[PDB]
């Protein structure tokens, strides 16, 4: 009966995918759907589906929506076996995976109990330490020598053993064993440890992660330092270390009472721990084309871009620039044979504070994804580099994410140099120098990429000017860091009473629900589609106003040199080195192609100023 | 004794990352870094047993890569004068 009502339940969501499952009339995406997607994975034959929830949830009224949802554990079999039926009955070696998506509601892992357990369900978190992919049973041939090998069963549920039964056979049995790894169906896995959104924690309760292990080709789809969203599978995993917990807990002891007396007792604790599992992963959290074209047709789509960046920001002018340069770098390639050529970017704000020079940082970790923002002088080591993870247990060698280098090919921001000592900034060095982040600990060597731009915030010994002070001896880190950072972009903060009027009205505008009407030219979320479109450019300069670069390299150092009681640095050939990466910036930023002298004048003046503010 | 063959190219060339069971026990081409490896150890290759009571010397067997099992049944009796493998007359292989 339960096994006629659960095989009902089959019969009736069998029925629902080959009944109609689109209403859409007319022009579509006309039915059916689901058939056209059996057929298009058959275009690949890839043994997977996709299928939606909603629709299931409203065709039944539901009753067959809560019949899956609450006893879906129950129901996996029956679900997946109904696929191999329609696919037996329309299509012609059998691996297949169900996973719904797009759920009515979200579920914080913090609001997750034990009444949903078996259930399928929705969680929403930031992945962290993924793991490298490994091979699982569930399918094995499996027997004794005795008489005969090549039976291929059972091992269902995590065991791992064991053969069910008709052992041995003539030796009948009991037994155990033997297992071949010649004979057996193997699928995935990788495992994956989620932790809660940073944003969502409830004070101060701090975060907790929860394991979710990966089978399916939804491997691999999850991403280290990401928000992601989950879809059920949920069930449990037993765990050994937990003792002294307090208890009271539940045990085996087998229950004798049948038989007679003439194994012994066979006591085993059962104690469990929750762990998320994932069938379905998404990274969630023509038309625009237009826009795009509408963009970069414009001539005042630069300025457009630099009095957009941040609102909440007032002037300034230079560190908009400052910030948004970073965002589209150089070629960062070639030009071998050789040492290959920087590339990126690098910007350190330095002034008095209540400059506002932290709201640039926050709204960079706002903007952009694959961003990572720490205020370190807490970092507190590693932190920027990875720990390495051991053990696993299983092998271990399983790498963090982890601060600096989780954010690869992108703007990382750093609160502070100045409070971070020593320690950590060699490494900051070692990642902005050898651009290779080398990692050996009492175990595993190993050499991990990080290609990134810093954008550091450093206050002055005094927070303040010591203008009549050399930069150099002002912003007090050491030499080798200093000259990798190109170039500084030095913010004071001044009365004028005009300006100081402006950011009265200003500030009190903005504690202000009205007016908040305050509007950049460019909405934040277009402005990424631009950008990243801004991305797929290979701008290169093969133009022989090159030429003139050189003379302005040239103009550069000369009046600059007598006396050196100017800003000097030198000027650092470094610095003709920078020209280049700023001149590729602002190509990346126009859309066009080998630039023009114009625009290498702008990168000009923009470092000459960045010179001046040195000068006093 | 032996000239076992060292192929040449197939590609392939998953690089590192991109493996799945469906290329296990299936040749592979792999690409990747050196780092730091173990220094070098003999492997059975023939393995031989002088056994206890029963006498000497049970002879050569092939084992294995990597099994080395089971010496089940041989020489007299089989038993209770069973197998322990010896220094001498057993090859090796090296191993890293
Ligand atoms: N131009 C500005 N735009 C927005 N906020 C500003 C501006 N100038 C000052 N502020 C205010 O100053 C505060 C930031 O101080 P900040 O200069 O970041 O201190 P610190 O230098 O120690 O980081 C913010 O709370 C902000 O309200």
């Amino acid at each position: 009966v339960d096994d006629v009502t659960g095989e009902k339940v089959r019969e009736a969501f069998e029925q629902f995918l080959e009944d109609f499952s689109v209403q859409s009339t007319d022009t579509g995406e006309v039915e059916k759907v689901y058939r056209a997607q059996i057929e298009f994975m058959k275009i690949y034959d890839l043994n997977t589906i996709y299928i939606d929830y909603q629709h299931l949830s409203m065709r039944e009224n539901g009753a067959l929506a809560m019949a899956i949802s609450e006893q879906y554990y129950r129901f996996l079999p029956f679900l997946q076996k109904g696929l191999r039926r329609v696919v037996r009955k329309y299509a012609p070696e059998r691996v297949f995976q169900i996973s719904f998506f797009n759920l009515p509601t979200v579920h914080r892992i913090r609001d997750i109990r034990s009444e949903k357990i078996g259930s399928l369900l929705s969680i929403s978190g930031t992945v962290t330490r993924t793991s490298e992919v490994r091979p699982e049973l569930y399918k094995a041939s499996f027997t004794c020598d005795m008489c005969r090998a090549i039976v291929d069963n059972v091992e269902q549920s995590f065991k791992y053993t064991e053969p069910t039964f008709c052992p041995n056979p003539s030796c009948e049995n009991r037994a155990f064993w033997t297992l071949n790894v010649t004979r057996s169906r193997f699928l995935d896995w990788q495992k994956v440890r989620i932790q809660e959104n940073a944003n969502e924690i409830p004070t101060g309760s701090m975060p907790r992660t929860l394991d979710v292990i990966l089978r399916g080709d939804s491997v691999e789809r999850a991403k280290p330092g990401d928000r992601c969203k989950f879809t059920g599978v949920e069930i449990v995993v037993p765990d050994v270390t937990q003792l002294g917990l307090p208890g009271v807990k539940p045990s085996s002891t087998l229950d004798t009472r049948g038989i007679s007396k003439t194994r012994s007792l066979g006591v085993r604790d059962l104690t469990y721990k929750i762990s998320f599992l994932a069938c379905h992963v998404i990274s969630i959290g023509s038309d625009e084309i237009n826009e795009l074209k509408e963009m970069v047709k414009d001539e005042h789509i630069y300025d457009k871009l630099v009095r957009s960046i941040a609102p909440a920001v007032f002037g300034h002018e230079a560190v908009k620039k400052g910030i948004l340069l970073q965002m589209l770098g150089g070629v960062h390639k070639s030009t071998v044979e050789g040492i290959k050529l920087r590339g990126d970017i690098n910007i350190c704000v330095v002034g008095d504070p209540s400059t506002s020079k932290s709201q640039f940082l926050k709204y960079v970790v706002g903007f952009a994804p694959r961003s990572v923002y720490t205020s370190g002088k807490a970092s507190s080591a590693a932190g920027l580099t990875a720990a390495v993870v051991r053990d696993e247990e299983g092998g271990d060698y399983t790498i963090e994410a982890g601060a600096l280098m989780l954010a690869d090919n992108g703007i990382c921001c750093i609160d502070e140099f100045d409070k971070m000592d020593i320690s950590d900034q060699v490494a900051i060095h070692e990642a902005m120098e050898q651009q290779t982040i080398s990692i050996a600990k009492a175990g595993i060597h190993a050499t991990l990429n990080a290609r990134t731009s810093i954008l550091a915030a450093a206050n002055p010994v005094g927070g303040r000017y010591n203008r009549k002070l050399s930069l150099r001896g002002n912003l007090n880190m050491t030499a080798p860091i200093m000259s990798r950072f190109d170039l500084f972009f030095v913010i004071l903060d001044d009365c004028n009473e005009k300006i100081d009027t402006e950011l009265a009205s200003h500030i009190v505008d903005l504690h202000m629900k009205r007016d908040e009407a305050i509007e950049p030219p460019f909405s934040a979320e277009q402005l990424r589609r631009y950008i990243k479109y801004a991305r797929t450019f290979k701008p290169i300069l093969t133009k022989e106003a090159r030429s003139y670069l050189v003379e302005k390299y040239k103009e550069l150092r000369k009046d600059d040199a007598q006396g050196f009681s100017r800003s000097s640095y030198r000027i650092t050939v470094r610095q003709l080195e920078s020209m280049i990466r700023l001149s590729e910036a602002i190509a990346r930023a126009n859309c066009v192609d080998e630039i023009t002298p114009s625009f290498i004048a702008e990168a000009y003046d923009l470092l000459r100023q960045s010179i001046i503010r040195v000068d006093v | 004794s032996e000239i076992h063959v060292r192929i040449s190219d197939f590609p392939t060339i998953y690089s590192l990352r991109e493996l799945r069971e469906s290329n296990l026990s299936s040749l592979v081409r792999v690409t990747g870094v050196v780092t730091r490896r173990t220094g070098v150890f003999p492997q059975l290759k023939y393995v031989k047993f002088n056994c206890l009571k029963c006498g000497s010397i049970l002879g050569p067997f092939f084992q294995d890569s990597n099994e080395e099992i089971r010496i089940s049944f041989c020489t007299n009796c089989k038993s209770k004068g069973p197998f322990r493998v010896n220094g001498e007359k057993t090859v090796y292989r090296n191993y890293q």
